[PDB]
RNA sequence: CAGCCACCCGAGAUUGAGCAAUAACAGGUCUGUGAUGCCCUUAGAUGUCCGGGGCUGCACGGCGCUACACUGACUGGCUCAGCGUGUGCCUACCCUACGCCGGCAGGCGCGGGUAACCCGUUGAACCCCAUUCGUGAUGGGGAUCGGGGAUUGCAAUUAUUCCCCAUGAACGAGGAAUUCCCAGUAAGUGCGGGUCAUAAGCUUGCGUUGAUUAAGUCCCUGCCCUUUGUACACACCGCCCGU
């Protein structure tokens, strides 16, 4: 329950953004390696108690399934949630971290500007890469 | 005899208007243990007139055609608004909505002039039959659109439409909507 | 610099063991055409391969060869020889890197492109 | 070119492999049922055939 | 702006769910608890909870305009 | 025993099999006191158990309409209900007995028991659905 | 009287379609036709060969799509409500259950089906709705290209590729004007069939859905009847007058 000090409101656990205010299945989500079938599978093999809250959360929980964010290949489960798999740059599923430096911590997206891939061009606009007939189209990517 | 229950009776439903005897059909085989057995009025040659105040309240609700799919729907809100009046005012639910709503809603409701009218209402002598029925049909709307699409947290949202319907705070719109009705009402006086 | 990795899966170090095991884990697509054997209808695609690779080298342009097929891919090696239609009203000449193998956008040419658009204005309702 | 070039790969399938079996015509054919034939000749004989007008 | 709320169970979720609340004749915790301005759906929640202690099942939430206990 | 009433609603299907018992009704494995919707269930329960128990121990009855929709074999049981008590009580107690609960059967529901021919309707050449076009005319 | 409006021994008191007259159109079809009048003459003839490709050079004021929300949730709930196809006679090209490759497109294998007999009790909503809603940018998109690996068919380049993944162009039904709609209709959703070597956001049918209705009118757009006027009859998109 709340106790009379600082509710766990804005804080910098892995840089990400989450504000206490939308419930389950949304504040897992705001983490990109957290959520949806993926948080079913972490809490399933790494047996966890249903009743605990994020409401007062603990930063080792959070990095534990980013471990396990990092290495799903032992668990026999899609390592999904990246959109760095099987990409270049990742030997093997590797985690890049920090911010401020995106331009190289996704330097793949440099790598399909450079090869100028259109499906890279996808990306940074919200439009479909095989573009449908003539119609509503290019109404996708509005800025 | 059926009641409901060792701790309710439906007995206690005595207005004596003798104007009620035309039009809400109580008077010799129209009685039903069951709020609704699957009516068939539609075949019927307009046998659909003679219909009572809960059936006017279970089919007079839904917004648009986005209730319909499951009458077990209509059933269990028959139910519900039995069970949840009741928790509201402690004894027969039906009773106190017809005491909630005969001591307001339409005076002289919206009706037309002469031969066609629109920019003006008539102060109409409305009928007893239409005029529960159409209170019935106020306090669905107003229950539509005050727990419907409401800001603040459904369980007292009845309280508050008997409190818009009957009471007349400037909350539900439907409510102002029929306030302007009463200023044309008014207008004709 | 960066050279060219197989999407994240070495290159190198394939190369580095035997060559009987790679059609075991041959890549996905371009491999239908000749999917019904190593056999006939598949000479031409490597005669104008050896043409391209005699006439220039990886990382250059060939000298007038304009094969039409998607040039099944087992090694970027196919730099040096171009994918090119050929009608007398297409001719895409465009220098692209060996990163290709078995994925994505190998191929810059085009054998269309928008038409010329007229004006738009001059009213829109009568 | 009368047998030296042609038949050399699959393509007894297309829209050419049919035609009305009364008028001999590729255009709006039947499949339906098997009987096998265009939308007017299959109106002519509809009568006769077995089909008749009731719905 | 942006409001501070509690994600979880609170005191103030638990605050008043026995002291004046079933001690009226119109028997709604919903507008009342409301106004302490914190989350009212916990606040059923908790009252839905803390009455089935466990010598009545009561397991079904049903629909928004849903009945509560008599404890007058 | 044979009493040839059944119980019929919309077109779901019923069996009434009478033999000396408690009358019970059993759907999806579910009695008739436990029901499946979980919120009809005083509707269904009120008529009989509020004048007796042992009210339902003269012909056991299996009730198994494998009903899909909670209109469907909601008000089926108790259609049941109504034409098995009136049956067994028209044939086998006396002419006095079937008159009385006729009578209380019947203000348990005047006249609904069956219908007209008539379910979801054809649609037409020309329009997305039975009675509609394409484009609008205004 | 013909009939009409409501109901007191009482299952039933306007289901929806098919057919659909006389007289007409210079309405459409000679690119459905072994149903046919009036024709052409001489070289990559409209019929074989066209890797590539024809509307796709396109911004939801022509069918089928977003509910700013307890009427809505992911099986603690289904003994289910429910059109009609499917293989070799020309002709190889049908519907598919079940195992393995599998945690999966797709591939392999024996098996059933000429069909109420097999697909199949067709996965046609999940009603308590066991991730689980407070002032709702954020379940009402996720303004879609990365990933076990991508097709029984030469060609998939605006296209049958395929099983699925954090709020981010909309915000409360978005009006210049429009070959829609009244009792299981409108509108969701989906499932079939025709097209179909590949394929349906096309069309044609099929499913859980209502009434207290508006038991209305001729103000629009039209139609019908009567009277009436006409200088109209190519019939008001007429006739016609004058500079």
């Amino acid at each position: 329950l709340v106790i009379p000090e600082k509710f766990q409101h804005i804080l910098r656990v892995l840089n990400t953004n989450i504000d206490g205010r939308r419930k389950i299945a949304f504040a897992i989500t705001a983490i990109k390696g957290v959520g949806r079938r993926y948080a079913h599978v972490v809490l399933r093999k790494a047996d966890i108690d249903l009743t605990k809250r994020a409401g007062e959360l603990t930063e080792d929980e959070v990095e534990r399934v980013i471990t396990i964010m990092q290495n799903p290949r032992q668990y026999k489960i899609p390592d999904w949630f990246l959109n760095r798999q099987k990409d270049v740059k990742d030997g093997k599923y590797s985690q890049v971290l920090a911010n401020g430096l995106d331009n190289k911590l996704r330097e793949d997206l440099e790598r399909l500007k450079k090869i100028r891939a259109h499906r890279g061009l996808r990306h940074f606009w919200g439009l479909r890469v095989r573009g449908q007939h003539t119609k509503t189209t290019g109404r996708r990517g509005r800025t | 005899d059926i009641k409901l229950f060792g701790k309710w009776s439906t007995d206690d439903v005595q207005i004596n208007d003798i104007s009620l005897q035309d039009y809400i059909a109580v008077k010799e085989k129209y009685a039903k243990y069951l709020p609704h057995s699957a009516g068939r009025y539609a075949a019927k040659r307009f046998r659909k007139a003679q219909c009572p105040i809960v059936e006017r309240l279970t089919n007079s609700m839904m917004m648009h055609g986005r209730n319909n799919g499951k009458k077990l729907m209509t059933v269990r809100i028959v139910k519900h608004a039995f069970e949840i009046i009741h928790l509201l005012t402690g004894e027969n639910p039906l009773q106190v909505l017809v005491n909630a709503i005969i001591n307001s809603g339409p005076r002289e409701d919206s009706t037309r002039i002469g031969r066609a009218g629109t920019v003006r209402r008539q102060a109409v002598d409305v009928s007893p039959l239409r005029r529960v029925n159409q209170a019935i049909w106020l306090l669905c709307t107003g229950a539509r659109e005050a727990a419907f699409r409401n800001i603040k947290t459904i369980a007292e949202c009845l309280a508050d439409e008997l409190i818009n319907a009957a009471k007349g705070s400037s909350n539900s719109y439907a409510i102002k909507k029929k306030d302007e009705l009463e200023r044309v009402a008014k207008s004709n006086r | 610099f960066r050279k060219f990795t197989y999407r994240g899966v070495d290159l190198d170090q394939l190369l580095d063991m035997s060559y009987e095991q790679l059609m075991q884990l041959y890549s996905a697509r371009q491999r239908r055409r000749l999917n019904r054997g190593l056999r006939r209808k598949q000479h031409s695609l490597l005669k104008r391969l050896r043409k391209a690779k005699k006439e220039a080298p990886p990382m250059e342009k060939p000298e007038v060869v304009k094969t039409h097929l998607r040039d099944m891919i087992i090694l970027p090696e196919m730099v040096g020889s171009m994918v090119g239609v050929y009608n007398g009203k297409t001719f895409n000449q465009v220098e692209i890197k060996p990163e290709m193998i078995g994925h994505y956008l190998g191929e810059f040419s085009i054998t269309y492109k928008p038409v010329k658009h007229g004006r738009p204005g001059i009213g829109a309702t009568h | 070119g009368h047998q030296q070039l042609y038949w050399s790969h699959p393509r007894k399938f297309g829209q050419g492999s049919r035609s009305c079996r009364v008028c001999s015509n590729r255009h709006g054919l039947i499949r339906k049922y098997g009987l096998n034939m265009c939308r007017q000749c299959f109106r002519q004989y509809a009568k006769d055939i077995g089909f008749i007008k009731l719905d | 702006d942006k409001l501070n709320n509690l994600v979880l169970f609170d005191k103030a979720t638990y605050d008043k769910l026995c002291k004046e609340v079933p001690n009226y004749k119109l028997i709604t915790p919903a507008v009342v608890s409301e106004r302490l301005k914190i989350r009212g759906s916990l606040a059923r929640a908790a009252l839905q909870e803390l009455l089935s202690k466990g010598l009545i099942k009561l397991v079904s939430k049903h629909r928004a305009q849903v009945i509560y206990t008599r404890n007058t | 025993q044979s009493v040839q009433v059944f119980g019929r609603k919309k077109t779901a299907t019923a069996v009434a099999h009478c033999k000396r018992g408690n009358g019970l009704i059993k759907v999806n494995g579910r009695p008739l006191e436990m029901i499946e919707p979980r919120t009809l269930q005083y509707k269904l329960l009120e008529p009989v158990l509020l004048l007796g128990k042992e009210r339902f121990a003269g012909v056991d009855i299996r009730v198994r309409v494998k009903g899909g929709g909670h209109v469907a074999q909601i008000y089926a049981i108790r259609q049941s209900i109504s034409k098995a008590l009136v049956a067994y009580y028209q044939k086998y107690v006396d002419e006095a007995s079937k008159k009385e609960i006729k009578d209380i059967l019947i203000q348990y529901d005047r006249t609904l028991l069956v219908a007209d021919p008539r379910r979801c309707e054809s649609k037409k050449f020309g329009g997305p659905g039975a009675r509609a076009r394409y484009q609008k005319s205004y």
